[PDB]
């Protein structure tokens, strides 16, 4: 275990167990998806109750107008990123008067979440991220991981039993651009469906969604605000 | 086996956070439940001699007129907790002129979070998490409100929650007994109820603390007396 | 870095520093070192270790050291470490002149050496000084007064004692044959010789294995001095030759 | 500006009148120039506004702070205290404060100035602002310790008018504080016109 | 040597009704004797309800809405609601505070609505000196505009009059009275008259037009 | 405009100040306290700047007291002068210095009573009398008219009495009370007010 | 700067670094303290009369302001650091405040600073417990109790140190409205507990109380012997004459 | 700088369908010594927006580098993004006023040429950091000389063609040449369209000195 | 980008022993000896300057150093530590005289150097100086000699020495030589305790000494040292 504990600490392998250990934070997490059509960028997710007298963890986030993120992993660490990224985007308005564009708010989350990986005592960032944004090139879903890498999707889905979402939305990709809005949703629900023990489905109490497109501002639905989408959905191969 | 305060377990947790986690495990009992006339926070003070003064035992006290707060586990460490509470509640009182909903303040006080660190860090600066968990419960634009905040950093709003050595048994009595629609007069008894239970003790007028906020009432301590007359139908 | 720090400033599951303790060991092999409290003054005697046949040796003293104008000490343990701590007592003393222009408290200028000796072993991640004093002096408020000082920043304020070696056979000595409030500078230079001659393995116990300084009033100003090598051997030899007259009593 | 304050068996008695100016110019003739630091003390306005109510608005907080973590309401004399060292700092920077601290403590009615020059005094009777000298004036020659409620009324308010009279830079409309041992109670507040209209309609 | 500010003029008027608050401002920029546009309003939207005018030096203007704007924001992730016009006032107090000794060389005028639906405005001095009131002016024309109001909106020096409310209509055109009065004898009033009407509908702009001398 | 007066007599020391708040032109304090405690032997005589009087008074007042605290004994009047000098000396070229005037009156049971005065210079002086503020030039030549080494309390506080009146004649401020004090071996015995017939 | 954590979390939820900071408070000399009505007293045990020691300079009892002191348990050199901060800060409250300190807020500072120590990075704990005494000026006579833990509760009368558990056993069973009831026999009880562990000798306590009003008062061997023969004998007026 | 040394004169600035002008003359002044007369005092940031600069040489040429690392860094990333006109401006006001709050101000007044999305900008900025947009800009001098002119003609056309605008600027450049003491017959102009930035070399204009011969009549 | 280790390097045993310092001054007992002599009318240093290895340039650098017009230097261990401790003796030495405008007296600067080397037997991140120095000083008449080892301890001695065989090297002394010795006399007795355990050629160039007189401080030059070594000069 010497090569376990210090993310300084290269193994004799070339890697780094500290980051790896990290990752294991988002696979914990409660699975989210994230995908876009060729107007619309949108957030899937599903929320846990540690009891039934609890409320749902939330899951997605907004960031700038334009912005507007999905969760897995150390919630603390969820909100000093999503802190960040809020500043970083307020900056731009304020010098330049204008949105601080998605790819490169993800290079900066990219370069932030870099340096703690590199140095004694530090740690990587807990938590992964979907992001769903809307800049002057159109829609776009990228995805953060607690090693300072980061990915420009088509579509995606990180957390617990993730694989099977991703599975889905890489059966479904071709159809993804030219989806209407309510489609592209239900291709969402449908993928995070998938990572769900069958004796069991997407409630108005455990699903939350985030659209934000060249109509629309970043915005999230919870509860009542979610049945409009789950209307309509299918019958969830048996 | 010594590792950095910031290292992740092959699960992907941290140690410390995940140890005192733990802590809070050998701390009092307390119980909250929410209703739409109002809130009410319980603990078992947990006396450990006659000498000692009961009265000297806070584990429920006020962060503002609207919102008061229940702790367990290593209660030397909620002091600071408190504190920054206080203080921030009366910061945006300053700035803003209105009282901070109690979503914000929990969220507030969650933001010292994994605030601890060794190498990188300034001089005073936490080199370990709070072994505390905690229970904000008060009244703000959106009705009465329970809020639960652990180690982690997480925090979320509950109906009914309850923290403490008892905590499991505590919240299965309260599942069973919730009722979206029951009143503060019913949520106190169900408190006392279950607190008298898992309590080691007898419940006793000054063994535990007893206080409610409510939407027109500010945070009330409960006095010895008023305990005599609601564990009168024990 | 985690993994080469000693934690010297930890606790033991005892509820010990261990670092202190270690200190201590080194002080219990040092020049045995100790003084007792008169009326009409105090007095220091150490162990005289820089003893051999080439040093050239300059100093009043050896283990000898004037910090205040009423004030001189004396050291067992690592030497370095103990200029270090004098030094800076010499600095507390004149701060306290400047400030109050009176000659500071002879307590107090323990205590403030005291807090720093405390310190290095409650935060800083340093050894503590391998160092235990003894404090002799004289002060509008207690007049003469010995003090003793471990690595640990703790002290008292002693009518007689020792450290260094065999501490412990010195003490119980003169814990039975201590005139408690009959003392003179010259009864005290009895037992002196008297116990020095005891814990030192030293046979005829010579003038140089030995360093002896005494402080008194004298119309006004304080004096502070260390015995010449005749004044020495005059406690020597009445020592000795009094030691036979003992015995054609028994 | 005309302010005062004076402390008699009752309690302690605080008026004021309502005008702020921009040099020549009436910027305002409805300044609250009470202010209503706790519901348990009073603060006055004179010197630069935003200096006294930024302040003063600081002291609320750090009283609040104090009172949840003592469960102890503070003293008045902690409390202007407490301003005058926050205050004293910035001594020579330009502040510009005179104010009057009222309350009633475990040492009965409170009554302290504190100046943004370092001041800070316990008082019988206090008058502040640019009309202060015309309100002693009136005030002085009909204060007594001993004065009934409704008599301290007049005075005080009959004082704050006449300073209105005189100085250019007082007026508007007169307030009235009453700090009694529970609490303080909002008196009165009427406009000159009216009170003129009175003391000789 | 060098002065780090510059009087640009203009003037800024609110009023509240009952159920609405105005605020109006000429739309003249100048400095010296010159001007720098015709076109440039010194009203601007914070939130749904909530307008503010700012008059003085345009550079402290500038800077002073980016704060305010963003600090909205902040507070809106923070606490998931808007800034009530109350509490964006009681922020501005201190915004302004924070330069006591290098102050912002400006002055402020919130219109808006109250938490209680109805009309309110806050004005404000370059340090933050603040309170509401039922109508007021600041700026250059500032005291050429408040005079009529006092008698007009709040029936002053006036015996036996009808203290009717005032309705929004009669409002709209004392502001463009006043406004209009004012472009006559303030050399830094004039072009064009921008007003801003907030109610429980909503913020509407009507733009009314000055003497371009 | 505040004023200072003290006198050391063999055994005692007998010390006095006004009892005015002054501002602009009106009084507006009739009984404010020019002396400080610091001792049970010890008073500090403190006039000068609005705020730092105080301010520096207390300081030096909770720090003599910090040293009872920490040793079981007082300072002798002696080193708390040297003290408070220091640290007056000590700001001056500071970012905080303090325009304070002061007198320390002190008795040590074992050096007799001691009369300082000190400068906002913080240049320290004993003294068997001395005064500060407007009135020292009015009375000062008084005191070295009848003061002698051995006047007794009963005479210095007429040789006070004469001062005080000098004042109600020549000076042109009011001035019409001053709180009077006497420290000996028993402590700090205060006085009655030597105060004038004027409304 | 050394920023190592020193205190840290075990897997259990312990904080090592304080108990055994606790540790060396029990290995400290025992320390009793009783809440009277008129008088509350406190006296530290095992003083190890060495004789050729020096009373004054090691008294395990301080005051810190005019109103409060304390005993302490443990390492002596930490109580020092601790004694003369709380001195300090007593002083300071009346600076920025002008009204004196509390009983309670004193107490709650120590607390305060002991626990903060035992979360920052580079210190270690400090290993003692503290019995705060002092009369709440306008109100009632308050007794504190504090431990490394920075916890502090307020206790009718307590023991640390030394065998601390039997003396609290023991305390636990003489207190009564009757025991005491008089400053004469209030700092009775104190004596009788601290004998009810204390060596024998007498020459080993020290005792001392403070007055509801009056300063503090180191009481002298001689009225030690004096009450220490009142009830050396009273020891036997029920059992030497009924046993 | 609290002292300007080298500096340039007015600045002007007038947009039309389909992009915007500017012109500056190319004169570097040391107080009333034509010193450096051929300078360029416009610069081209990014193909949609330009900047002329009045005031303190140095300074602009100074900012002048700041912006070329902006641009040359926002080309790197060649993510399909890039600065606007107004984003520059508003980069620039913010730039300005930071420096003005610090006492320590940079000399210049400058004018924003911009097109894009299918709309002129045209933007004002001080060392103050006032700032504003308009369809007509005159710094210095010009906004005395030239600015009433500007206006006269937009009062009554706001909407001019590229040649009807640069007829303007060259008619304003010879007012500014015969009444301004610090300007030089010897400009540039800039301007900025669909196509890009275009600046033109050492320009001149036709001038009357007729009225000269009437000294006695 | 760097930090620093802020815990000390040494650490008493439980033995009571400071580990480091031991280890230390085995570094010194395995080093080149030398020598030092007080002749109560100046003093001489001496050391075994054997590297010649046919190729290295035995001017270049040197182990007998002056630190002040009348001080000098030799040591016995870590050639590189010694350079750094005469860096900072002279530093130390200057820093005296623009204070005092009087040159350092050698007992002074002795102090001076010592508490540095105890310095680094307590900082954090360092290992104590692996060096044992020998000073020598004409300071107010009285001819001074002095050594401090790794523990930043020192002695003052009428003459010694250190490094390999300095058991041998200092009972030879111990007898082989005493006080009243004059000048060229100390000189011949301290390159003799030399070679009681010089192996090899003991040449001029296998050798360096200096010398402290009551008129300054130096190092005699191989012309000075070819003469002695015949056994006399
Ligand atoms: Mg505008
Ligand atoms: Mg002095
Ligand atoms: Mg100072
Ligand atoms: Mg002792
Ligand atoms: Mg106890
Ligand atoms: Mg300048
Ligand atoms: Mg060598």
């Amino acid at each position: 275990n010497q090569y376990d504990n210090d993310v300084t600490v290269w193994s004799p392998q070339g890697r780094i167990h500290q980051i790896e250990y990290a990752m294991e934070a988002v696979k914990q997490g409660s699975a989210t998806v994230g995908l876009k059509s060729k107007t619309h960028a949108v957030l899937v997710a599903l929320k846990r109750a540690q009891s039934e007298l609890a409320a749902h963890q939330k899951k997605i986030l907004h960031v700038d107008n334009h912005i507007g993120i999905s969760i897995a992993g150390l919630t603390a660490d969820a909100r000093l990123l999503c802190n960040f990224m809020r500043q970083e985007c307020l900056d731009s308005r304020f010098v330049f008067d204008r949105p601080l564009p998605v790819s490169r708010l993800v290079s900066l989350i990219g370069s932030k979440t870099q340096i703690p990986t590199q140095r004694y005592g530090r740690r990587p960032y807990g938590v992964g991220l979907l992001i769903a944004g809307y800049d002057d090139m159109g829609p776009h879903i990228f995805q953060t991981c607690p090693s300072a890498n980061y990915f420009d999707c088509r579509a995606m889905s990180i957390g617990a039993r993730s694989q099977s979402a991703r599975t889905y939305l890489e059966r479904h990709m071709s159809e993804f651009m030219e989806c209407n809005l309510n489609e592209l949703v239900k291709h969402g629900l449908r993928a995070l469906r998938e990572t769900l023990p069958a004796e069991q489905d997407l409630t108005t109490k455990n699903v939350s969604i985030g659209i934000v497109g060249k109509d629309l501002e970043f915005t999230i639905y919870d509860d009542d605000d979610v049945s409009p989408f789950l209307e309509g959905l299918e019958e969830r191969p048996q | 086996y010594d590792r950095g305060v910031n290292t992740f377990s092959p699960e992907g947790r941290l140690f410390q956070v995940e140890y005192d986690i733990e802590a809070i495990k050998l701390g009092s009992t307390a119980i909250g439940i929410q209703t739409s006339e109002g809130v009410c926070l319980a603990v078992e003070k947990r006396i450990t001699s006659p000498l000692m003064e009961p009265s000297s035992i806070e584990k429920i006290v006020e962060i503002d007129a609207h919102i008061g707060c229940a702790m367990s586990g290593l209660i030397a460490d909620a002091k600071t907790l408190i504190d920054k509470a206080r203080v921030e509640t009366q910061n945006h009182w300053f700035t803003y002129n209105e009282t901070m909903t109690v979503e914000s303040v929990t969220q507030a006080v969650s933001n010292l979070a994994l605030q601890f660190g060794e190498e990188d860090a300034d001089p005073g600066a936490m080199s370990r998490p709070f072994g505390v968990a905690l229970l904000f419960g008060g009244v703000d634009e959106k009705g009465p409100q329970l809020f639960h905040m652990d180690p982690s950093g997480t925090f979320v709003q509950c109906d009914a929650r309850a923290i403490g050595s008892a905590s499991e048994g505590a919240q299965s009595s309260l599942q069973e007994l919730y009722h979206k629609s029951m009143t503060l007069k019913e949520a106190i008894k169900s408190s006392l109820i279950i607190l008298k239970q898992v309590m080691e003790e007898k419940l006793n007028a000054t063994n535990i603390e007893l206080a409610t906020v409510q939407p027109g009432q500010n945070f009330h301590m409960f006095t010895k007396e008023e305990l005599e007359e609601v564990i009168k139908d024990i | 870095s985690r993994r080469y720090d000693s934690r010297t400033t930890i606790f033991s599951p005892e509820g010990r520093l261990y670092q202190v303790e270690y200190a201590m060991e080194a002080i219990g092999h040092a020049g045995t070192c100790l003084g007792i409290l008169a009326n009409d003054g105090v007095l220091l005697a150490a162990e005289r270790r820089n003893i051999h046949k080439l040093l050239d040796e300059v100093f009043f003293s050896e283990k000898i050291y004037k910090l205040n104008e009423d004030m001189a000490c004396s050291v067992a343990g690592i030497t370095s470490d103990a200029n270090v701590l004098t030094n800076e007592l010499r600095l507390i003393a004149q701060r306290y002149l400047l400030q109050y222009q009176e000659p500071i408290p002879c307590e107090q200028l323990v205590t403030a050496l005291c807090d720093i000796k405390q310190a290095y072993t409650q935060f800083g991640g340093k050894r503590p000084f391998g160092v235990s004093l003894l404090y002799i002096g004289w002060d509008k408020h207690y007049g003469f007064q010995l003090y003793q000082s471990d690595p640990s920043g703790n002290y008292g304020g002693w009518k007689a004692t020792c450290i260094g070696n065999n501490s412990a056979a010195a003490v119980s000595m003169l814990k039975q044959d201590y005139k408690e409030g009959e003392m003179t500078l010259k009864s005290a230079l009895a037992l002196a010789i008297k116990v020095l001659n005891k814990t030192m393995d030293v046979s005829k116990l010579s003038a140089e294995k030995v360093e002896i300084a005494t402080l008194t009033r004298e119309n006004g100003k304080t004096v502070i001095r260390v015995l010449k090598q005749k004044e020495v051997e005059q406690l020597i030899k009445k020592h000795e030759e009094e030691e036979a007259k003992a015995e054609r009593e028994k | 500006t005309t302010t005062l304050a004076f402390k008699f068996r009752h309690g302690v008695i605080v008026a004021a009148d309502s005008r702020a100016t921009a040099g020549a110019y009436i910027a305002s003739q409805t300044v609250k120039k009470v202010i209503e630091i706790n519901p348990y003390l009073l603060g006055t306005m004179a010197g630069g506004a935003a200096d006294c109510s930024f302040w003063e608005r600081l002291l609320a907080r750090q009283c609040r702070i104090y009172e949840l973590r003592n469960k102890e309401r503070i003293s008045v004399a902690a409390a202007s205290k407490l301003l005058a060292n926050m205050v004293y700092q910035y001594k020579g920077m330009g502040l510009s404060m005179g104010t009057m601290i009222c309350g009633w403590d475990k040492r009965g009615p409170g009554l302290y100035y504190v100046d943004s020059e370092g001041n800070r005094i316990s008082g019988a009777t206090f008058s502040v602002g640019s009309g202060s000298v015309y309100a002693y004036g009136v005030m002085d020659r009909g204060y007594s310790y001993d004065l009934e409620v409704e008599q301290a009324y007049d005075l005080a308010r009959r004082a704050i008018y006449q300073a209105t009279y005189r100085d250019a830079y007082s007026g508007g409309a007169v307030n009235l504080y009453h700090v009694r041992e529970d609490g303080w109670i909002r008196v009165s507040s009427d406009n000159v016109a009216d009170l003129h209209e009175k003391y000789s309609g | 040597r060098f002065s780090p500010y510059v009087f640009n003029g203009g003037t800024i008027l609110a009023i509240a009704g009952e159920d609405f608050a105005i605020v109006a401002s000429d739309t003249r920029l100048s400095e010296g004797f010159s001007i720098h546009t015709r076109d440039s309003p010194k009203c601007y939207k914070l939130t749904d309800k909530t307008v503010i005018g700012c008059s003085g030096f345009h550079g402290d203007c500038l800077t002073l809405t980016k704060i305010i704007e963003a600090r909205l924001k902040m507070y809106k992730h923070s606490n998931n609601k808007a800034m009530t016009t109350g509490a964006i006032a009681a922020m501005l107090s201190t915004i302004l505070y924070s330069r006591r000794f290098f102050p912002y060389y400006v002055y402020n005028i919130i219109g808006g609505l109250d938490e209680e639906g109805k009309g309110a405005v806050y004005s404000f001095d370059p340090v933050g000196s603040y309170q509401r009131d039922s109508f007021k002016a600041g700026g250059s024309a500032s005291a050429m505009l408040q005079p009529l109001l006092d008698n007009q909106v709040g029936f002053k020096n006036m015996q036996n009059v009808e203290h009717v409310p005032l309705s929004l209509d009669r409002a709209m055109r004392l502001v463009k009275d006043v406004f209009i009065s004012a472009a006559e004898r303030d050399v830094y009033t004039g072009d064009a008259l921008r007003i801003c009407i907030v109610t429980k509908e909503g913020i509407r702009e009507e733009t009314v037009s000055l003497r371009k001398d | 405009m505040e004023y200072l007066i003290g006198i050391q007599g063999p055994d005692y020391v007998l010390v006095a100040s006004d009892r005015v708040a002054a501002s602009n032109i009106v009084q507006m304090k009739d009984d404010h306290d020019k002396m400080f405690k610091m001792s049970e032997k010890i008073l500090l005589l403190c006039v000068g700047e609005a705020g730092d009087t105080v301010q520096f008074a207390e300081y030096i007042q909770k720090n003599v007291q910090l040293y009872k605290m920490r040793n079981g004994y007082e300072l002798s009047p002696t080193a708390a002068a040297n003290f408070t000098r220091r640290n007056l000396a000590d700001c001056l070229r500071s970012r905080t210095p303090y325009h304070v005037n002061l007198l320390l009156a002190g008795y040590d049971e074992h050096e007799g009573p001691a009369l300082y005065y000190m400068d906002y210079l913080a240049a320290l002086a004993k003294a068997p009398f001395a005064a500060h503020g407007y009135g020292a030039f009015l009375t000062l030549s008084i005191l070295d008219r009848y003061y002698t080494p051995t006047i007794s309390r009963e005479r210095a506080v007429e040789l006070l009495r004469k001062c005080l009146e000098e004042l109600q004649k020549r000076f042109i401020l009011n001035l019409p009370t001053f709180s009077v004090r006497i420290i000996d071996k028993n402590g700090i015995h205060d006085l009655d007010n030597i105060s004038f017939p004027k409304q | 700067s050394y920023d190592r954590a020193i205190t840290v979390f075990s897997p259990d939820g312990h904080l090592f670094q304080v108990e055994y900071a606790q540790e060396a408070v029990k290995k400290g000399s025992t320390a009793v303290g009783v809440r009277g009505r008129d008088i509350v007293v406190l006296g530290v045990e095992k003083k190890s009369v060495a004789k050729l020691q020096d009373e004054r300079t090691v008294r395990k009892i301080c005051a810190l302001d005019d109103n409060v002191c304390m005993a302490f348990a443990g390492l002596t050199a930490d109580a020092r650091i601790v004694i003369n901060r709380a001195r300090v800060e007593c002083q300071s409250h009346r600076l920025t405040v002008e009204d004196p300190v509390t009983v309670e807020y004193i107490t709650r500072y120590i607390a305060s600073l002991k626990q903060r120590y035992t979360q920052s990075n580079g210190r270690r704990p400090f290993g003692i417990s503290a019995l705060i005494v002092g009369f709440d000026f306008d109100g009632t006579p308050r007794l504190y109790q504090t431990d490394p833990s920075g916890t502090y509760h307020a206790w009718k009368a307590n023991a640390i140190g030394r065998g601390a558990k039997s003396v609290r056993e023991f305390l636990e069973k003489n207190y009564t409205d009757e025991a005491i009831e008089t400053d004469d026999l209030t700092i009775k009880l104190v004596i009788k507990a601290l004998l009810e562990v204390v060596q024998s000798g007498g020459k080993n306590i020290e005792l001392a109380v403070m007055r509801r009003d009056q300063s503090l008062k180191i009481l002298n061997p001689e009225e030690i012997e004096k009450y220490v023969a009142e009830i050396e004998k009273e020891k036997e007026e029920n059992e030497k004459k009924k046993q | 700088t609290q002292n300007p040394m080298v500096t340039g004169t007015s600045v002007l600035g007038v947009k039309f369908e389909g992009g915007v002008v500017i012109a500056a003359d190319m004169l570097g002044s040391y107080g009333s010594l034509a010193r450096f007369r051929n300078i360029s005092r416009i610069m081209r940031v990014n193909n949609s927006t330009m900047l002329g600069a009045s005031g303190d040489y140095a300074d602009f040429q100074y900012l002048k580098q700041v912006l070329g690392q902006m641009v040359i860094d926002e080309e790197l990333l060649g993510d399909g993004h890039s600065y606007s006109p107004r984003a520059i401006h508003s980069w620039l006001t913010r730039a300005m006023y930071s420096r003005r709050s610090k006492m320590n101000p940079l000399w210049n007044t400058m004018v924003i040429g911009g097109y894009a999305d299918g709309e002129s900008f045209l933007g004002y900025v001080d060392m103050l950091g006032v700032a504003y947009e308009a369809p007509s800009l005159a710094t210095g001098y010009g906004a005395y000389l030239a600015q009433p002119l500007l206006r006269e003609v937009l009062e009554k056309q706001p909407v001019l063609s590229q040649t009807e605008a640069r007829d303007l600027v060259e008619r304003c450049m010879r007012v500014l040449y015969y009444r301004d003491a610090r300007s030089y017959n010897r400009f540039q102009t800039a301007t900025v369209t669909e196509k890009g930035v275009e600046i033109e070399g050492p320009l001149s204009t036709e001038t009357n000195w007729d009225i000269a011969h009437m000294i006695s009549g | 980008a760097e930090r620093g280790y802020s815990f000390s390097l040494t650490t008493f045993s439980p033995s009571g022993k400071l580990v480091q310092i031991e280890y230390a001054l085995a570094a010194v007992a395995g080093g080149a000896p030398s020598v030092g002599i007080k002749a109560a009318n100046g003093v001489v240093l001496a050391t075994e300057k054997k590297q010649k290895s046919i190729l290295y340039d035995e001017r270049s650098v040197h182990k007998v150093e002056p630190i002040t017009k009348h001080i000098g230097l030799v040591y016995s261990g870590m050639g590189p530590d010694y350079r750094v401790l005469v860096h900072r003796a002279r530093k130390l030495a200057q820093q005296y005289y623009l204070v005092y405008q009087e040159p350092i007296p050698t007992a002074q600067l002795v102090q001076r150097v010592a508490s540095v080397m105890q310095e680094y037997t307590q900082s954090g991140g360092v290992r104590p100086f692996g060096v044992s120095l020998l000073i020598c000083g004409w300071n107010e008449g009285r001819p001074y000699l002095f050594q401090s080892d790794p523990s930043g301890a020192y002695f003052a001695w009428k003459a010694t020495a250190m490094g390999k065989n300095y058991v041998n090297g200092k009972t030879f002394l111990e007898k082989r030589y005493n006080e009243d010795l004059e000048l060229e006399d100390a000189i011949h007795t301290a390159i003799l305790t030399l070679k009681e355990s010089f192996e090899g050629q003991m040449t001029e160039d296998n050798i360096e000494v200096g010398i402290c007189n009551e008129a300054g401080f130096r190092r005699l030059t191989p012309t000075e040292v070819k003469d002695y070594l015949a056994a006399i000069a």
